[PDB]
């Protein structure tokens, strides 16, 4: 029968934190603050943390955030891989189609690893 | 008269330490860590960064670093010393401006900065709260009793990945020469969640319905 | 009494608001569209930008067993049986767009708690089974539930 | 385009969303409360007050075909066969809820202009549905049907 | 016991079969087909041949109010105020399909002889709603209502 | 207490005797008519039937006529004199043969033959044997503890405009010499449905479930 | 405001009964015992009673039963045109399509009138 | 191809002029009439209420009478010269302050000015504007891109028997010595109806998604 | 039965409607500033008093018209004329949910007076 | 004939248009769960014995391509030791819950079920996956064809 | 086009090809074994079984050794050497008799005997067929044109564990002297299952609607 | 991470067959043909395969049919136990309440492991 390592997440982040214990991993990011992205629509079968909402919109990156495996891959045990992840700030007027020009400034930022990202 | 939640319970809780995967030791340390949280140490870290702008500046750039200042170290506070497993070591303090005005919710689930901030409200953890408020937060801000000027940029935060959120309102007019404590005592949870403003004189969450448990802490 | 009478109707009607109503009942795949296939492939908890009502929001007293479940879960995941979001994906996604509307938010964390168990072997579902007999039993017999109930 | 496929999504996950769904098949008086007694004898147009959801609000073109049942109606107000209160009550109550949500609104009026014909006896039922054959007999001549179809 | 258990999960999971349940909210006519305005225009009546469920056939005793409702029905049909098929279609048809089905059999026999006395002025609409409040404050202040109640 | 329905009646009744649309003694006279009627007649025909080929002849070809050898006349028995408003005058008799078998419904809703055969059961109302029985007769029929051979040609009669059946079944074995008193005895209300057939010694309706009235004629 | 002849129908079919009434008023028939004839979809807006599952199947005459108004015109009150009425014999497998060959012979009877019939 | 609705409305046309209920003149003459209205009329009246306070006090207090100003009488310009049947012939006019801003519906249907206004919006009509506006009308006109101070009445009229209204909205700033064409410009259907308020500059109801016809007028 | 379709256009014509019923409901029941709870009347085929105003008080702010009730126009009986009133309900008294932040918020709709009685 | 094809689409389309009560449920309270209710939501899908349902005509389906190449991977799956059968019904016909097991095609699950397997127990990430299926897509847009489904 | 499923499907065997998990030639073997598969044996096994008692008691006995007769060896002619991993080694042939009549499902999902019978028909597998034929047999046996006296006893086999099942009906009248070949030609895939019996000159399943596939094999 | 033994149930099975494999493993069975056996309502979470329908119902063992690992084991992958599997023969009437008195004769017979199974 398969045996599961209960100590190797503590060993590795015990002190450190995460994600802190991924910091260096991903190598070279490949967007800057102040880049325009588009997101991609991966498919999202078993699981995502990239909501539907944000699919084929376009944002500014204005951090970027922490290292980590992505969710898609930490959910499942695999943690090998690890991605620059960034912090998008989305026109409220570019998610939602009936959303008000009264209220031309809203915004919604949230958080999506590289591998949704294209340049816009 | 025990009901089924109870019974799987006790039998998930028994099992998991006949099997050494925890102790009741291990059981006990973290309800009384859990018993120990809540929102003064956030409330606190406004009412400094109204008083400091240098800290004001360390929030907004590294809100980790910013909340050792108020005891809450994002690493070592929690009995892991590796952050809790579920809200992680990112703390991000949102900085309100008079154009700018954020409020925060987890859509996927109700991630919420549970080290700085304590127990996350029932009604941020509903279906309900997690659709409206990313597609109509100034309908859903207006029923919490908040409205902002229509050019004024509100910003809706959606916590879906390991990022928690505390937002730092504007100080409001009338609190001049207020000391850190009288500041700190008007940042209220409401306040630090963003479907609330701090206003003098106000120092609790605006009363609403309480649901009763039909067995309590 | 009227108010009363009045605002029971209007919660009364909407249990009658008509609809094109279709059950499903395993469908062949030719009446599977590309837009049906994304939708019953979707994970639950991507609820963001639905439409929904307005409600009064409240907060909720916690049960004992809420708490208790909630450190059951971080404990497991302090002694790693789990990661964090291991978890998120069995308790929000994994458990189905049914129960993931129709139980309780802390049901659901409960039930992923005694899911792990189970998917990694650490109890087989025989001995989850035996143990909530045996906790049925010890409330039957008078000896007492922890803190819920007392000998 | 991905945001019409994201859009279409979100409007197709609202077909899955779990209720508890019990058929009604002519229930014994003893099955029948006061509650339902009123929801079922109430008048459908009277929806003030209703919970629903936001929704997206758009404009339409009038279709010829309403435009005309639209001066049937009040062609036939202005010269006496009903007045416009009568009219609101066959049209918006008495449908009965199915139709009163289910139907186009001039679709609505238009069917209930049919019924003043045949209730108040201008027309038989027969002579209506005879006008019906014959129109369709018409389009399928080739023959064409005023504006809505040239020879 | 453990059979009656048993019986009540069979009828519950019944109410959580999946389905797409499209609201209807007075679409478009663009919305709607051929096959559904047959639909909508059916009369309700009409249900031979739709399939249904086993269930276990039973007798039900009469309420005096049953037999006092069928009397007046034919009586109003003997003295002239309607026929009977004058009386199915307004009963069985015109009363539309949620209240064909959510009401019981006699509730529209009695629904329908009060419709016929409004619809052909015998009463006005007024003369029946105060009617029904005389009959309700005749119950309350204890004086009984005929053969249902003593003083 | 009583009910919506209870009120609703009163009103209706009390307002037609106001404005003299019927009278109190009408309605006494219809209840009392009622309370009259029974499936003894068409017992007693069938039985008749079974024991003068004549007779059986005429029930076939003109139900009305025959029925008038049983006390009911379907023009002048009710009150009215012209049959009653919603049964009308147009009896026909089915007759079963080892061919042939029939059951009846109204899928419209309940029409059945008051005048000779009393109040139609409450399932034969319901919208699930209106359904049913028209598509899944031998289903249906099994469900009522009835089967007949497969070439045996089972005949659902619809009840849908002024005709009104009854069923005149088989004559069954085990009854040489009988009496028409013993033979119309064992011709019960469901074998004039057509969901039983007569069998020597049940002169009952099969037992089933009662659903009690909240207050009884 | 209109008046109603609460008088007329009792008049006419007392001592006689319904459709006694009508007898003779819908002239000579238009088909005879034995003809198939095939069932038209008429309209059916507000009322019926050709039942749905009828349209559209042929089935044999069985008998002429009586003349009367059709329920479509007696429903709303317009008794002035009287039509024969038909029984007619369908068989099953005419009008359900998964009706068990097995059951070569089973029959339904219902009744028509003369409007809704066309010669098979 | 041509849809059911198509042909029941010609079927219930011709039998209509058949049977001389109306005659094809009435229809023709119906159309041309419905063909004429818009909502200048009801602009005009708001400009001229803005330049004129005596004719403002008109307008409150008679809205029949003030529209005759605008070339809308409500007895006499529809073809009955006893006003349109639908929409009777009392036009109320409801003056928005700085203390109190309108919104209309009709919940029980579509009631709508039409003599003044013309044609009701599509989504006026539909049950979930009938619906909500009268109990969440802050959520609403928030949809709308409308909000007001708290303290503001909002007051929603919901119109339930022959009263019409429109809504005179205040003038707003940014139009000093501006003409009556210059004002009335910026007086939509959507300020007239109140689910938004006249700005310089915006002379067009907001742009939202317009559901074409099969075949339009 | 015959139904007069000239009834309406004789009476109306030149004066318009509810003009061609001034003068019929006879003396005003309730006056302007009056508080009138409305009743709740059994509403079984047609009102036109929403159910959402029943049992609640409001102030009368206008006497619009008088005119048949609906309750009996829509069913061709005209012959009893009663006034009309414009009503405003605060809306905290018709919705329990309603905000407190927004106090002065109100809904003005208009009932005949059988639905009215003394507040 | 047509008219008959049109009395059964009429009769199937008044079974979407039946009366109901019905109730949408919310995330409700620990309060608002009943034993009933409890046994209910945690019951086991695949088990339907008894349960009412109506009488529907019964019909054959041919079999598609994917369908039998579905069944083979799901049997060559167990042939190899990756799980055995009762792990796949298990995984198929009761982890999908109540929404997917009864709205998605038979061999949709088994084909869902086999994804599935090849994930939990980490012989294929979730990302290799997403990759594979973003590369399919790739290999039908491109014109150049897509094994037996699709020719070039 | 090509469909969600087809994509998906061409996915997972690559993968699991990729990963080694199973082989392309693995995946063509198994594809060339159902190919094989019918249901010839079974019916085979029916008649060799009627003409012969020692064999027919094997069967009823000993369904595995029994199927070796007919070519198909449970443990052997699968391509693992072990059965097939869904259907098992574990056989029973059921032996109706005239007093006992036997009717298979797999409630819990669709097991059947494909070694021996080949692929189990769509309405086996439906959620229809399920529910019902352990409750209402006989009704659901009546839609197959199957009914049977209320005497016999109509066994259902619930195949809900490692089991598999044929039903062995009873061989009808009209057969002396047939040969094995014509006594098989008559016990077609539906008697197999039981919701048939066997009748001369009746040699295909009864007809019923085939729904297309978009891609056949 | 874990590794998964993929050679287990074929070095075993193969020659032999399942559930011929399990053979003798159960020891000795519980019960034996003809006995009366009740069916205990065991948890039923996450998975069974003994029908909700046949709980607490009575039925007679008519065949000990194998030996076999439990579903409820073999789903989560744990052989280890191995129990003796009974077919057992229900009265349709102690199933259904409604069964009609006309079909006194009709039963259900199905399969279940020996852990579900009382002494009558
Ligand atoms: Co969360
Ligand atoms: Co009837
Ligand atoms: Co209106
Ligand atoms: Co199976």
């Amino acid at each position: 029968k398969p045996v599961w390592d209960r100590t190797h997440h503590a060993k590795m982040a015990t002190g450190i934190g995460d994600p802190q214990c991924f910091k260096g991993m991903a190598g070279k990011s490949k967007f800057n603050v102040g880049d325009r992205v588009r997101i991609k629509d991966l498919p999202d079968l078993f699981y995502t943390r990239t909501m539907t909402y944000t699919r084929g919109a376009t944002g500014t990156i204005v951090r970027l955030v922490y290292e980590s495996p992505a969710a898609e891959d930490e959910a499942f045990g695999n943690e090998e891989n690890v991605e620059w992840f960034y912090s998008i700030v989305f026109a409220q007027k570019d998610l939602w189609p009936e959303y008000s020009d009264t209220f031309a400034n809203d915004t919604l930022e949230t958080e999506i690893p590289e591998r949704y990202l294209e340049k816009a | 008269e025990v009901s089924d939640f109870e019974i799987l319970e006790m039998a998930v809780r028994e099992l998991a330490i006949e099997k050494g995967l925890f102790s009741a030791e291990d059981h006990r340390v973290w309800k009384d860590y859990v018993h120990t949280l809540g929102p003064l140490p956030a409330a606190r870290l406004v009412a400094k960064a109204w008083l400091d702008p240098e800290y004001k500046k360390l929030c907004i750039e590294d809100g980790v670093e910013a909340s050792k200042a108020v005891g809450v170290n994002w690493v070592t506070s929690p009995p892991t010393q590796f952050g809790t497993p579920s809200d992680y070591c990112n703390l991000r303090v949102l900085a309100d401006s008079p154009t700018l005005k954020h409020v925060v919710v987890c859509t996927l689930c109700s991630c919420y900065p549970w080290p700085i901030l304590g127990q996350s409200p029932e009604w941020y953890r509903s279906p309900n709260y997690r659709r409206r408020l990313v597609r109509w937060p100034r309908q859903v801000l207006a029923e919490f009793g908040l409205q902002l000027p229509s050019e004024v940029q509100i910003r809706v935060a959606d916590s879906n990945q390991k990022t928690r959120y505390i937002v730092m309102p504007v100080r409001p007019e009338g609190t001049d020469g207020w000391t850190e404590d009288q500041l700190a005592e008007i940042v209220t949870r409401d306040c630090l969640i963003g479907v609330a403003v701090p206003k003098p004189g106000i120092t609790v969450n605006a009363k609403r319905p309480v649901l009763k448990a039909n067995r309590p802490v | 009494s009227i108010r009363e009478e009045v605002h029971r109707h209007l919660g009364t009607v909407a249990l009658m608001q008509p609809a094109l109503h279709q059950q499903t009942h395993a469908p062949a795949p030719t009446e599977i569209t590309h837009t049906l296939f994304r939708a019953y492939t979707r994970v639950p908890h991507d609820v963001g930008g639905e439409a929904d009502v307005p409600i009064e929001y409240h907060e909720k007293e916690e049960e004992i067993w809420e708490l208790n479940t909630f450190a059951t879960c971080e404990c497991l995941a302090w002694r790693g049986v789990w990661t964090a979001e291991e978890r998120r994906r069995k308790q929000n996604c994994d458990v189905g767009q049914t129960v993931y509307l129709g139980m309780p938010y802390y049901g659901r964390w409960l039930l992923t708690a005694a899911r792990i168990l189970v998917d990694k072997q650490f109890v087989t579902l025989t001995e989850l089974h035996n143990k909530i007999v045996e906790m049925r039993e010890r409330v039957a017999s008078g000896q007492g539930l922890g803190e819920y109930l007392p000998p």
